């Protein structure tokens, strides 16, 4: 039989996944980045203005 | 504009009362307790991840000589053996802080108890703002301190600074007395290079990804906004190519990136300790934190074969009656004045001087401690 | 109370109008729902906003006009979906034509 080996035949399955690409859907969510410092400022200001 | 600080004796005419108009202003103290509670949680999540309570006030480091074999002969005898040894020490400082409040009898005759509870709460906030400042200042202020314990003067250190005993030799890494973990980018904007250089400052002592050390990068939003844009093999700022992709964590918005149909390996976990992780770059878990000043990167290692702890040791006084924030009776106790004091004593030092590093993003010149955390600058953030 | 500075509506005007609420923190970040009330003369221009296409006065739209489920259909122009979210067909009791 074929005795050929490589770091691939000795390896592990790559544990790969698909990541969201925005193709082949009707709409795409707006990419709204919100860091925690901005969440703190909103929540502090809301609680002050109440 | 700045907040005000009224600091006199409380007289009549500093009283707050139900207005002619019938508004009970004394009900409206603690209007901002909830916004203070938000920033108090923010300070706590840093303190419990940057610090540990000191139970052992002094740390050793030891150096010893060696010996060698020789080839044997059939009539003659080999040379003898000995070992020289030396040792060095470091510790943590301890400092004292206090506040007074004072009232005239005319204030006390008419005052609503809600107004003195309001001042008491403002003092508790100021105590937290003090402890937090001194924890950040222990890490950011790169100057060596001295402390007296049991009539001996010890060194009290920050991270490696080009001062004190050098780092140990590790696997052909050898270090000068000038070796430092306070550094500059040499450029006005953050590179991919900078995160790669900052990691080598931890890795050069061991403390590495293959040693199992987990890592955290704390950064201001202004740096994370650039780091978010790093793509593997693409040029970013100052002509740096990125060695890695920025990988977002599970909390981030879904983004239509070019040349990115699949992810090899996991996303970084959404939180590190209590802090929210935005994503990762190489082995760094990246946290946005506005208590890090703009233009500073703070890299910290945890765990691994060397078992890195939290970077700053927090030292308290030996007597349990002197631990925590304390209320003390006044010198004025009768008439016409009453007074009283608040006090706390605590201090700080670094035990594992290589387990973190700080970079300041600037073109040229020495590292500056940021004025918000420099030791001379005050007692609040 | 403000003016567009142009005789015909831009996509930039919906951005400038959104800014007047967001400057106070009333914002998509804060989870604020937003309603735009407009006349036919304006909505008939706003229906034509498409991402990256120039509108009136050299304004370029940063989002797509997404029609509501009650509106007439459209062919999707690209393999990429429209940049936006399709609204519910009503806001309170009002009839929603779409989102931007």
């Amino acid at each position: 039989a074929n005795r050929t080996v490589s770091p691939s035949t000795q390896g592990v399955r790559p544990a790969m996944r698909q990541m969201y690409n925005g193709r082949n859907v009707a709409t795409r969510p707006i990419p709204l980045i919100v860091d925690t410092s901005e969440i703190r400022a909103i929540m502090a200001a809301a609680a002050d203005a109440r | 504009t700045a907040p005000v600080r009224q600091e006199g004796i409380m007289t009549q005419g500093d009283l707050v009362t139900v207005t002619s108009d019938g508004i009970d202003l004394n009900a409206l103290w603690n209007s901002f307790a909830e916004s203070i509670a938000i920033y108090n949680e923010a300070m706590d999540n840093l303190i419990q991840l940057l610090t540990y309570p000191v139970t052992v006030p002094v740390e050793p480091v030891v150096q010893i000589g060696e010996t060698t074999f020789e080839e044997a002969t059939e009539l003659g005898v080999p040379r003898g053996a000995g070992l020289p040894i030396e040792v060095f020490q470091m510790g943590y400082d301890l400092r004292h802080y206090d506040k007074r409040n004072a009232y005239s009898w005319m204030f006390l005759a008419d005052a609503d108890g809600r107004q003195v509870e309001a001042i008491h709460d403002a003092v508790l906030w100021a105590d937290k703002r003090l402890v937090f400042r001194k924890v950040m200042e222990a890490l950011f202020d790169n100057r060596t301190r001295r402390a007296n314990i049991r009539n001996q003067a010890y060194n009290v250190y920050p991270l490696y600074n080009g001062d004190g005993v050098p780092p140990p030799r590790f696997k052909n890494n050898v270090f000068d007395e000038t070796h430092s973990h306070y550094v500059i980018s040499h450029n006005s904007v953050v590179d991919s290079s900078d995160l790669e250089d900052l990691m080598e400052l931890l890795a050069e002592h061991g403390y590495s990804p293959q040693a199992g050390t987990q890592f955290l990068l704390l950064a201001n939003k202004a740096e994370t906004d650039a780091i978010r844009q790093f793509r593997r093999g693409v040029v970013n700022n100052n002509g740096a190519t990125a060695g890695y992709d920025f990988i977002p964590s599970p909390t981030q918005p879904a983004m239509m990136l070019p040349n990115a149909e699949g992810l090899l390996g996991n996303q970084p976990a959404p939180t590190f300790g209590g802090l929210a992780v935005i994503g990762s770059y190489g082995f760094w878990n990246i946290v946005e934190e506005d208590y890090i000043p703009p233009g500073y990167l703070v890299g910290v290692g945890y765990g691994g074969a060397f078992n890195l702890g939290n970077p700053v040791g927090l030292r308290q006084h030996a007597n349990p009656a002197m631990q925590g924030l304390r209320i003390i009776a006044g010198n004025y106790q009768r008439y016409p004045l009453v007074d009283g004091f608040y006090a706390r004593s605590f201090g700080t030092g670094v035990r594992q001087r290589g387990g973190a590093a700080i970079m300041q993003i600037k073109a040229s010149g020495a590292y500056e401690c940021p004025p918000i955390y420099k030791k001379g600058g005050g007692f609040l953030v």
